[PDB]
C-alpha cells in the first residue's frame, strides 16, 4: 500500500523519464537477462543480444506500461488487467522474477537520475515497483 | 563464488574506488529506510525515525563501515566465503535470528549504492559480476539456516 | 489481488468460521509459536504455555480484525489503518513472520472445517491472508 | 533435522496413516490450484484450466506419488537429506531451475493436507515436527542454489 508521500516521490521520479522510456527499460532488461540468466527462458524466441534492438521495442513497452502505472496508481488492478492476464494467466511467470527486474529497473535509475535517487525516493520506488508486480502476478478477473 | 579472472578484475577495480569511510553507511542507512522493519535490530542506535535521521546516525556510518568491510573480507576471499562469515553467520542466524531474505536485501541495496555513486561505469557486465558476489556472501552469511 | 470469485469464497468460509473464530486464532497463535519458535521474540513478556488465558485473550483479537477485514475486503488499508500502524511502524514486524501466521491459520481452518477446505477455497483464503499481510506490512499514512 | 524420541514416533505414527496413492497428488494438485504460476513447469501433464480439471488430472496424481515416495524416504535418512536428495536437487535446480521458495510452498501444502486429513490428531506439537521435516527437504532440494 502506497502513502500519499510515495506516489508523489514516484510520479516525480519516473516523470524524469521522458523520452528516455525505451533507453531504460531496455537497460533494466539487459541488466536482468545478464545478471539473472534464468530470467531468459521466458522470452525463447527472442534476439536477447547487447543491443538487440528487439529488446530495445521490448523496453520501450515495459516503460510505458509503468507509465500506464503511475497515470493510475490509485487503482492499477483495472489499469492494467490486459497485462495481469498476460503475465500470470498466459505466461505464468514465477514471482520471483518480478523482484528480480524491479530491481534491475532501481539499478537503472539510480545509474541515470543520480539527484532523484534519494533514499526516500528509493523507498517509494520500490513500493511502486512491488506493487505493479502483485497486480501483474495476480489473477482477478 | 566463482567469478572468471575478468570478472574479478572489474569487480576489484570497482571496489578499490568505493569511499570506505561513507559507502557501507549509505547502504546500512537505505536498508534501513527502504525495508523498514529491519529497524527494530538496531534500536540501541538511536534516531532513525526519519529518512535523514537513518542517513544522519553516526551509529549507522560507524556500523556501515564495519559491513563495508565484511563485504571487502569476501571480496579478498572468494573462494572461502563460507569460511570467511563463519563467525558472522552464527551471530546473525543463531543469535540475532535475521531472516535470511534480508541478507539479499542488504546486498541488493549495496548494488544500488555503487550503481548511484558510479553512474555509466557501472555497466550491465559489472552488475553482474556483483550479484554473484552478494548472491555468495548472503549464502555465507546464511549457513547456519542451511 | 482477490478476484471477484475469491472475495465471496473468502466471505462464505469466513462465515462457516463463525463463533469458533476466537478459538482458530489462538490455536493458530499456538501453532505459530511451537513450529516457528523464533516468532515468540515478538511477544517478550507473554505468557505462552500451552491453554494460555493471555495466547487465548490474543487469538480472539487477531480472529474479530480478520472479521472486520472480510467485511471490508474492498476497502482493507482504510479499514485496517489503526492495526497497520501498529504492526509496520510501531512493532515492525518483517514480513516472513506473516506468511508464518498465515500458513498456521491455514492449517487450522483445514483441521476443524475439513469438508470446507476445497482446492478453491484453500487457494481464495491464501490470497486474502496475503493480501490483509500486505496492508499490515505497509505504511501508508 | 533432529527430532526428539516423542517427535518421531509422533511423526512416524500419522505419515502411517497416510493414502500413499493420493496424498502426494492431493498436495500436487493444491499447489498447482493455489499458487497457479507452479504449472508452468507441467505443461506436459494436460487439462490443468480449473480446480477439479487439476485435482482429477491423471498425471498429477501419478506424479504426485512420485513426490509423495521422496518425502517418505526423507523420514528414513533424517540426518542425511543433503545426500539422500542430491539427485533430486540437481534435477530441480540445475536442469528445472525452480525457484526455491516453491520448495517451501509444496511442503507447506503437504501439511495443509496432513491437516485436512487427520484434523484433531494433527495437534500442533505433531505439526512443529512435520514443519521441521518438510523445512529440511525443501532446504535439501535447494542444496545446488546454496
Ligand atoms: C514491472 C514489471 C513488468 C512490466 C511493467 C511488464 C510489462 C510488459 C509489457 C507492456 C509487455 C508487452 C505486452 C503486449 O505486447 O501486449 C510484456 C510482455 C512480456 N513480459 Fe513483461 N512486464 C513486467 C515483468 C515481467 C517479468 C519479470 C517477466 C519475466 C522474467 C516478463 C515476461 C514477459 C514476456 C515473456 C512477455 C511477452 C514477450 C513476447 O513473447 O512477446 N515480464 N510485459
Ligand atoms: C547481508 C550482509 C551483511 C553483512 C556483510 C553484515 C555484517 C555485519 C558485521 C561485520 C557486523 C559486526 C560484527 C561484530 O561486531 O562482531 C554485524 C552486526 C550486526 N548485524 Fe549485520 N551484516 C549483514 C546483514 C545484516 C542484516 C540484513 C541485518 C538486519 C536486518 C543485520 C543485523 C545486524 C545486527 C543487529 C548487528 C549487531 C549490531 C550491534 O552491535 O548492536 N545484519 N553485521
Ligand atoms: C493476519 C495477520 C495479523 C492480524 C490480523 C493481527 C492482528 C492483531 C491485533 C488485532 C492485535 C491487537 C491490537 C490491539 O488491540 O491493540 C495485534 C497485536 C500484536 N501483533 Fe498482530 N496480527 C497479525 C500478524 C502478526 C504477526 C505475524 C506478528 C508477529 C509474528 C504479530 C505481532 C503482534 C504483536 C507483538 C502484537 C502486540 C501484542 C502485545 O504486546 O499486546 N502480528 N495483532
Ligand atoms: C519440495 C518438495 C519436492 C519434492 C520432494 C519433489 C520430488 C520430485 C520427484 C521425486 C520427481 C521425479 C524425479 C524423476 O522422475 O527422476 C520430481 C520431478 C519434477 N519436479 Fe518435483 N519435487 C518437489 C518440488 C517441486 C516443485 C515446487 C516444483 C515446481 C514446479 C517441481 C517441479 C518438478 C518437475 C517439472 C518435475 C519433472 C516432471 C516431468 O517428468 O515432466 N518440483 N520432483
Amino acid at each position: 500500500v502506497l502513502s500519499p508521500a510515495d506516489k508523489t516521490n514516484v510520479k516525480a521520479a519516473w516523470g524524469k523519464v521522458g523520452a528516455h522510456a525505451g533507453e531504460y527499460g531496455a537497460e533494466a532488461l539487459e541488466r536482468m537477462f545478464l545478471s539473472f540468466p534464468t530470467t531468459k527462458t521466458y522470452f525463447p524466441h527472442f534476439d536477447l543480444s547487447h543491443g538487440s534492438a528487439q529488446v530495445k521495442g521490448h523496453g520501450k513497452k515495459v516503460a510505458d506500461a509503468l507509465t500506464n502505472a503511475v497515470a493510475h496508481v490509485d487503482d492499477m488492478p483495472n489499469a492494467l488487467s490486459a497485462l495481469s492476464d498476460l503475465h500470470a494467466h498466459k505466461l505464468r511467470v514465477d514471482p520471483v522474477n518480478f523482484k528480480l527486474l524491479s530491481h534491475c529497473l532501481l539499478v537503472t535509475l539510480a545509474a541515470h537520475l543520480p539527484a532523484e535517487f534519494t533514499p526516500a525516493v528509493h523507498a517509494s520506488l520500490d513500493k511502486f515497483l512491488a506493487s505493479v508486480s502483485t497486480v501483474l502476478t495476480s489473477k482477478y478477473r | 563464488v566463482h567469478l572468471t579472472p575478468e570478472e574479478k578484475s572489474a569487480v576489484t577495480a570497482l571496489w578499490g574506488k568505493v569511499n570506505v569511510d561513507e559507502v557501507g553507511g549509505e547502504a546500512l542507512g537505505r536498508l534501513l529506510v527502504v525495508y523498514p522493519w529491519t529497524q527494530r535490530f538496531f534500536e540501541s542506535f538511536g534516531d532513525l525515525s526519519t529518512p535523514d535521521a537513518v542517513m544522519g546516525n553516526p551509529k549507522v556510518k560507524a556500523h556501515g563501515k564495519k559491513v563495508l568491510g565484511a563485504f571487502s573480507d569476501g571480496l579478498a576471499h572468494l573462494d572461502n566465503l563460507k569460511g570467511t562469515f563463519a563467525t558472522l553467520s552464527e551471530l546473525h542466524c543463531d543469535k540475532l535470528h535475521v531472516d535470511p531474505e534480508n541478507f539479499r536485501l542488504l546486498g541488493n541495496v549495496l548494488v544500488c549504492v555503487l550503481a548511484h555513486h558510479f553512474g555509466k561505469e557501472f555497466t550491465p557486465p559489472v552488475q553482474a559480476a556483483y550479484q554473484k558476489v552478494v548472491a555468495g556472501v548472503a549464502n555465507a552469511l546464511a549457513h547456519k539456516y542451511h
